[PDB]
């Protein structure tokens, strides 16, 4: 009773390279495939990609490459979801397998020269085109240019066909115009519904002479905390040097987008050496109380405001922090970087994140779960730690709550939060398990990450297993898959899997093994992680200064300009002042942004298992396909969350 | 599938670009000069717009100094063309009219087109994503015909046309792709009472010149119906030279001599070629009036008849203006059962959607199995099946609205569905008494998540082109024989969804 | 100058072998008497399924043009040839395979001018070749000039003026047009 | 007289793209002039301005002349016939800044 | 001397404009120009000084039409930086319209 398996991604995207993995466990002869890619519903052959013959010489492994043509179908207005029907004909077995497709077709990156523009100025903006492995395609947009209202105020159709992925643009702005945030949509020709935008401010203003920063010394204020509100005041001229002015703070509360002002609480502070000290006094606040409620101000946020003016007259700041939360913890955790599900009796590997009130991570905090007096671990930098619990064979949901025991903290503050794990269901519950154990930290292409194949069954079988099908999930494609040998006996195998630029920043990792169980049953077991990966550009881009002369800058010096990077590579320039940077700092194109707009566009849903093993697949965005009839369920949703997005 | 003998429309590449001016360039002439004189030969490209493209150019050198040239002229054209012509400021959410001039210079050939207005969810047209809108036509060798198509601007800013024309038993095909600015209105003030419940649950943390009045009346004895005309001026003296622009609901002619008998009429004139056109595609009609009364109803009438028999008719159209001013115009569409004429959509605050596709999905197919049953329910599209009883309806002008009775969520989608519910399904005027509908009855039903109109909790539903409906009778009204093969089939439907679910 | 020159044969059933051997032999012959400086040649074989029987970078390898179109065979499948366009701009005209930029890209369709059930149009692949700027040689075969609407399929792949471009492949003056046009170029 | 970011952007065909880290650039003088002018101004609506000048030499005070040339689009005590000028001493690593 | 593409032009178009540069001996020169594009009501909303030594007296020039303008006959003035009295003028109009098919000669 030989087995075929196919696998392909859960949702499908038009003109794009999707791989489809060809695997026949343990039937004899050169075994061949046609895949055919139809309309749904009907014949209309879409694909039928190349001939494929799985041999024994090469452990009945074949991959399929191909593309899928579009042919101008989708709906505007009420957005309908378009199918595909892949068809697969082992010689003549037949295994059909119905998934989604999308037709994003790639990526696209709006820069602007800078963030904040004057009445009367050029807009410059480049745009940044990809297909879905960030290189170059070409392409027709569509730039439209938004004012706050909008409405689209200039719009151009253009195409990125051998322009290298960039489209240098501009637009003029008006005297007459609306002041506020303006807007940049861009889109490729083909998947309008996929919008890219950045904004900018428009603002009648004059850049000043020097830059204020008004910073807190903590991130939060404690409820009880006596020093009050300490905020450390740098003030400085662009080039560098200390400046020399009086400081007016007043301070304020923000709720949501709910802001309360504290007219009381205005302080006038002299310029000390070009920084300062300043508090809210304990003292100060209390006098004219409005609307205390204690126990009700935690949620809520402070904003301070500074205007600072120069000792000589000529001009005059107005700095500020806003959004400071009047915590009783010093921290907040949360568990968006956790699996849901776990295979019972073996180690949950958590990934909690310690987050700071305004959202930044943790550096050197103790933390453990409450419980399991055993051990307490330390977060990073990252406000991550992998705390690694052991579970116990047991098909009760565990439930885990997590507290941070930082020292010099009061036990009250430590932060807490609780999740929920499930139980991977065993074929009639026969608790056959696999395991997958690797070790999380930061991975740099060219790094070799050992794969550990964790085996859990009877002597009866174990035996049967001899190699592991493994794949890697990227980007939203299958990026590798093979097959790891394994000999009876071994219960545990480990990959040397290396790693390589492809990877970046991260991927899911998916597996399994097929053996014939309990009532007669064909049976296989998979099971998924999410690796992440150093974050940095697949290439490089290095700037430093081509002149060895050492000296500082002069208004008309000379200067030599030294750019490495790889050979061929384009590269566009702009030079800003970082004077301007004050003002505004918002939508500045950052190798980051690249890389959360990319995750955000990731099929997968959960960071590591599921409730079975179907929920597997389906978490992590794939389709598996088998002639025994053991195939993923349906997915007809294009976004993943319990709380839609 | 009548003729096999055409290019196909996914075959038609467009004109393209129309730029009102190009070739901003500068090119050095290093050429090797003889008679003291360098050339230069750049190979270009012609754009895809038809004109005399003139070419203005300056020689900047610095030892003879700057230069003008003698203009230059390349003569571009093709036989058979097209060329549209739109008006620039129209509005968003307001039914317009457009015209497609195809020439034809071939000087002993007449053709034959079928050009399709191609279709554009940006617009409410006639033509759906499925339901092409081809009309075929035949044109005399040098000469040129005006095709109407009116539509409806759903939504702002630049938007593009295109119209794709190709012929039978000859070569050339062609398209024309052309933008425009579309813009909003904002009122939105019309007879609002003080509180109607208009605001939503989440937000929050025009004919000044002229009396116009068109009504097409019917015939008393193919199809021949009446258009009548009704005309005036607003001012203070009579206006002068006001003229009409008239074209044929899809498929229509006039009364050949009952226009003759109009055009020797007082105070009117239209001229032979367009009086004595000829009844194969006399489409569009102009007819100039020597002057306009300010001072009561000057009508008028004629008759019209089908000359090709389809099921679906374009509204006519009636633009009158002065001979001076055309963009003081006002203009009227003309529908028999359409009041004013009017395309069906479907409109909330600001935004709306065409209602033109097919009422339901089609009924009367030899196959009605579980198999294919299943196979239309079992599609992913499908969001939602309920079965539930024409509790109430509201019918009006607009649409007919059918209150609907949910007790049972059989597969509720992205819909959150209390038991015992009552919600709204509605349907286009156009196609109430095709649906043969009876309240007091069970229906069970499906469709998808893109076929809900409004948001949540106030919203409504609506059956479109793929929308199933079936009615459900009672238990005392299957017990009958003849009545088994409907019932058998329901219960077996039911309980294989019902213990499987779906397979995925 | 940069003088990239791409192939694309029809292999659908509609291909009769000696129609198909003509061409595989006339575009052998298309190559060695356009024996000249700095022209690139790659070739796809198109029906319902595509497969690139050489690409640029595998010819500058191997200048040998009959050692690049022996292998061929045919592919007896539908024909898609306009998805088959998008193949030859979107693959054989990449950097990634040898194509060089601001180079003479050159598209040499060798079909009888029938496409059947490629789910693209023309329209979107046509208008591709153009704004991307290949110049468009169609070589018709066998009847594909006996029906109406298949000649003028031929026109409609072919760039503008379609005389200067449409030829039969058994003409042997199907190469002096293009020959000629870059003996000054 | 300030300090300039530049973003190098690059995109290869196979190396992906990269948007490599800023590179700052300090314009920085001995002696120099800031001068203070509004956005824009309404015509015939008379203020003052500011020109500051910064003696960011070490250990000197600098005894400077301080002037304005002649635009006739301007009321200002300057002319072609006579000029406007102090004549002002600046202590280093200060900022003297004089009234027109 | 100005080269505009259009005579006339919609809201929203690219204007496109060169200008030449030459001393009256007729010359092309690099020197520093002063350009104001002047709306009907004449009010200069764009100015720019620039020097075209090395690009032939030829100054290839843009300018993005605002959606939202005053409708008109738009002129442009220039002039060098030195003899402000010395101004040269072309005009362009500005009005919504369609480009025509055939034109109509009265005589
Ligand atoms: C589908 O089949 C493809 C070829 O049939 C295969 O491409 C191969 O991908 C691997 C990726 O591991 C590359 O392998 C090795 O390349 C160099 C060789 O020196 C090594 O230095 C690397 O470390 C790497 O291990 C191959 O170069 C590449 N070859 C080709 C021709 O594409 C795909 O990987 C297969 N994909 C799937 C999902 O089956
Ligand atoms: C105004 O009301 C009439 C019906 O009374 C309707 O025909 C028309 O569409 C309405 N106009 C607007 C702008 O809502
Ligand atoms: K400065
Ligand atoms: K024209
Ligand atoms: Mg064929």
């Amino acid at each position: 009773s030989p087995m075929y398996s196919i696998i392909t991604p859960n949702i499908l995207r038009l003109e794009s390279e999707e791989t489809m993995v060809l695997e026949a466990h343990d039937a004899q002869g050169d075994v061949p495939v046609t895949v055919t890619v139809h309309d749904f519903p009907g014949k209309k052959l879409v694909l039928s990609s190349e001939k494929t013959v799985l041999t024994p010489a090469t452990n009945h492994m074949g991959n399929v490459t191909f593309t899928i043509p579009a042919n101008r179908e989708f709906k505007s207005e009420k957005g309908r979801n378009k199918f595909v029907t892949v068809q697969a004909t082992f010689g003549t077995q037949v295994v059909e397998k119905v998934v989604l497709v999308s037709l994003q077709s790639g990526y696209l990156f709006i820069q602007t020269d800078k963030t904040i523009y004057t009445p009367g100025s050029t807009v410059l903006y480049r745009i940044f085109t990809v297909n879905h492995k960030l290189l170059p395609v070409g392409r027709t947009v569509m730039v439209n240019i938004e004012n706050p209202e909008g409405i689209p105020v200039k719009q151009d159709s253009l195409s990125s066909q051998n322009q290298l992925g960039v489209l240098p643009l501009s637009w003029d702005i008006p005297e007459l115009v609306n002041m506020g945030q303006w807007k940049i949509r861009a889109y490729y020709e083909n998947s309008p519904q996929q919008v890219f935008s950045t904004e900018f401010e428009v603002k009648e203003y004059v850049l000043p002479s020097f830059e204020v920063i008004v910073e807190p010394t903590e991130k939060f204020y404690y409820i009880y905390n006596e020093k009050g509100l300490e905020v450390t005041i740098t003030a400085r001229f662009l080039y560098g040097k200390k400046v020399e002015g009086t400081a007016f703070v007043i301070f304020g509360i923000q709720d949501g987008e709910q802001r309360i002002s504290l007219p009381e609480s205005l302080k006038r502070i002299p310029i000390e050496d070009g920084s300062g000290e300043v508090v809210l006094s304990r003292k100060v606040l209390l006098d004219g109380v409005q609307n205390p409620r204690a126990e009700d101000l935690v949620g809520k946020s402070l904003y301070v405001s500074a205007t600072v003016i120069l000792h000589s007259g000529s001009d005059m700041v107005q700095a500020e922090r806003s959004g400071i939360p009047i915590v009783t913890s010093p921290y907040q955790i949360h568990f968006t970087k956790t699996p849901k599900y776990f295979k019972p009796g073996m180690p949950f590997d958590l990934m909690v994140f310690v987050t700071n009130p305004d959202g930044s991570p943790a550096y050197r905090v103790p933390v453990a779960v409450q419980g399991e007096d055993t051990v307490q671990s330390l977060t990073q930098g990252d406000g991550v730690a992998k705390l690694s619990i052991n579970t116990h064979p047991s098909q009760k949901p565990l439930s885990i709550t997590v507290r941070t025991k930082k020292q010099e903290l009061s036990e009250a503050e430590q932060a807490t939060r609780t999740m929920q794990a499930l139980p991977y269901s065993t074929v009639g519950n026969s608790n056959n398990y696999l395991h997958l154990s690797v070790l999380r930290t930061e991975l740099r292409p060219g790094e070799t990450l050992n794969v550990n194949f964790l085996l859990r069954m009877d002597r009866a079988h174990e035996a049967k297993i001899r190699y592991y099908t493994y794949l890697i999930m990227n980007k939203g494609r299958l990026l590798k898959a093979g097959r790891q040998v394994r000999e009876p006996g071994q219960d545990l195998v480990v990959l040397p899997l290396s790693i390589t630029t492809d990877f970046i920043p991260s991927f899911r990792l998916v597996a399994y093994y097929t053996l014939i169980g309990a009532s007669g049953q064909r049976e296989v077991v998979a099971d998924s992680v999410w690796v992440d990966v150093k974050d940095s550009c697949v290439g490089s881009l290095v700037v430093k200064s081509g002149q060895s002369e050492d000296r500082q800058p002069v208004p008309g010096q000379q200067m030599t300009l030294k750019i490495e990077g790889d050979h061929g590579a384009r590269v566009v320039l702009v030079a800003v002042d970082k004077g301007v940077f004050v003002l505004n700092k918002k939508n500045k194109l950052t190798q980051s942004k690249i890389w959360d707009v990319v995750e955000k566009a990731d099929i997968g849903c959960t960071p590591g298992s599921g409730k079975d093993y179907a929920g597997v697949f389906s978490d992590a965005g794939l389709t598996f396909t088998s002639s025994s009839g053991q195939q993923t369920a349906q997915r007809a949703e294009l976004q993943c969350p319990q709380p839609a997005a | 599938n009548l003729d096999e003998d055409i290019i196909a429309e996914e075959n038609i590449v467009s004109r393209s670009e129309f730029p009102e001016s190009w070739l901003w360039n500068v090119e050095d002439l290093k050429e090797p000069p003889k008679n003291g004189i360098s050339t230069k030969l750049m190979n270009i490209f012609l754009k895809d717009s038809i004109t005399t493209w003139e070419i203005l150019a300056v020689s900047m050198s610095d030892k003879k100094g700057i230069c003008v040239a003698d203009p230059f002229e390349v003569t571009v054209m093709q036989d058979f063309f097209i060329d549209l012509r739109l008006p620039y400021s129209v509005v968003r959410n307001e039914q317009v009219e457009i015209r497609a001039v195809l020439y034809n210079y071939r000087q002993n050939q007449e053709l034959k087109v079928r050009v399709e207005l191609l279709h554009n969810p940006a617009f409410c047209s006639l033509a759906t994503t499925k339901r092409r809108h081809q009309q075929t036509v035949t044109i005399p060798p040098k000469s040129s015909l005006s095709v109407p198509y009116v539509i409806v601007p759903l939504k702002t800013g630049l938007q593009e046309v295109e119209v794709k024309a190709a012929v039978y038993h000859h070569f050339i095909s062609d398209g024309v792709r052309k933008s425009l600015k579309v813009v909003p209105e904002g009122i939105r003030m019309n007879k609002t009472v003080a509180v109607r419940t208009l605001d939503p649950e989440r937000l929050g943390r025009t004919c000044n010149k002229f009396d116009l009045k068109v009504t097409i009346k019917p015939a008393p004895e193919k199809n021949t119906m009446i258009l009548e005309i009704c005309t005036r001026y607003r001012g203070d003296q009579d206006a002068t030279m006001s003229i009409l622009d008239i074209s044929m609901m899809t498929g229509f002619a006039p009364d050949t001599d009952d226009l003759k008998q109009l055009a020797n009429g007082v105070d009117r004139y239209i001229s032979k070629y367009e009086l004595d056109k000829a009844f194969s595609d006399r489409n569009t009609l102009i007819i100039y009036l020597d002057k306009v009364s300010h001072s009561e109803d000057d009508c008028l009438a004629f008759k019209v008849h089908q000359y090709f028999n389809v099921e679906l008719i374009q509204p006519g159209a009636v633009k009158v203006y002065a001979y001076y001013n055309l963009e003081e115009s006002c203009t009227r569409f003309y529908h028999p059962e359409k009041e004013d004429g009017k395309l069906n959509k479907l409109c909330r605050d600001e935004l709306c959607r065409c209602a033109e596709e097919n009422c339901f999905i089609q009924k009367s197919d030899d196959k009605v199995t579980l198999e294919e049953r299943l196979d239309k329910a079992c599609e992913p599209g499908v969001d939602y099946v309920y079965k539930t009883r024409l509790v109430k309806v509201q019918l009006s002008n607009d649409f007919d609205e059918y209150i609907m009775a949910i007790e049972q969520t059989i597969k509720s989608g992205s819909d959150e569905v209390q038991v015992g519910q009552q919600r709204t399904f509605i349907s286009p005027i156009k196609c109430r008494e095709a649906l043969k509908l009876e309240e007091k009855k069970h229906y069970l039903m499906w469709g998808l998540s893109s076929d809900f109109w409004g948001e949540k909790p106030n919203l409504s539903y609506i059956i479109g082109k793929d929308t199933w409906v079936e009615h459900w009778p009672e238990e005392d009204e299957c017990q009958d024989e003849e009545n088994q093969k409907q019932c058998q089939d329901l219960g077996a439907f039911t309980e294989s969804m019902v213990v499987f679910g779906c397979p995925n | 100058e940069d003088s990239d020159i791409a192939f694309l044969i029809d292999g659908s059933g509609s291909i009769i072998p000696h129609d198909f051997r003509r061409m595989k032999e006339f575009v052998s012959t298309v190559m060695e008497q356009l024996k000249k400086s700095k022209t690139l040649f790659s070739l796809m074989q198109y029906s319902e399924e595509f497969r690139i029987h050489f690409t640029f970078k595998e010819f500058q390898n191997n200048p040998n043009p009959r050692s690049l179109v022996k292998p061929i065979t045919q592919l007896l499948g539908r024909t898609h040839t306009a998805t088959g366009i998008r193949k030859v701009v979107r693959e054989l005209f990449n950097i990634t395979n040898g194509a060089r930029k601001n180079a003479f890209k050159i598209l040499v369709v060798i079909t009888d001018g029938e496409k059947f059930g490629d789910p693209l149009g023309y329209e979107d692949v046509i208008p591709e070749a153009d704004r991307e700027g290949v110049i468009r040689y169609v070589i018709g075969v066998g009847d594909a000039f006996r029906s109406e609407k298949s000649r003028q399929e031929l026109n409609t792949i072919a760039s503008k003026p379609p005389r200067d471009h449409v030829f039969q492949v058994n003409n042997f003056e199907a190469l002096k047009t293009i020959q000629n046009q870059l003996r000054e170029k």
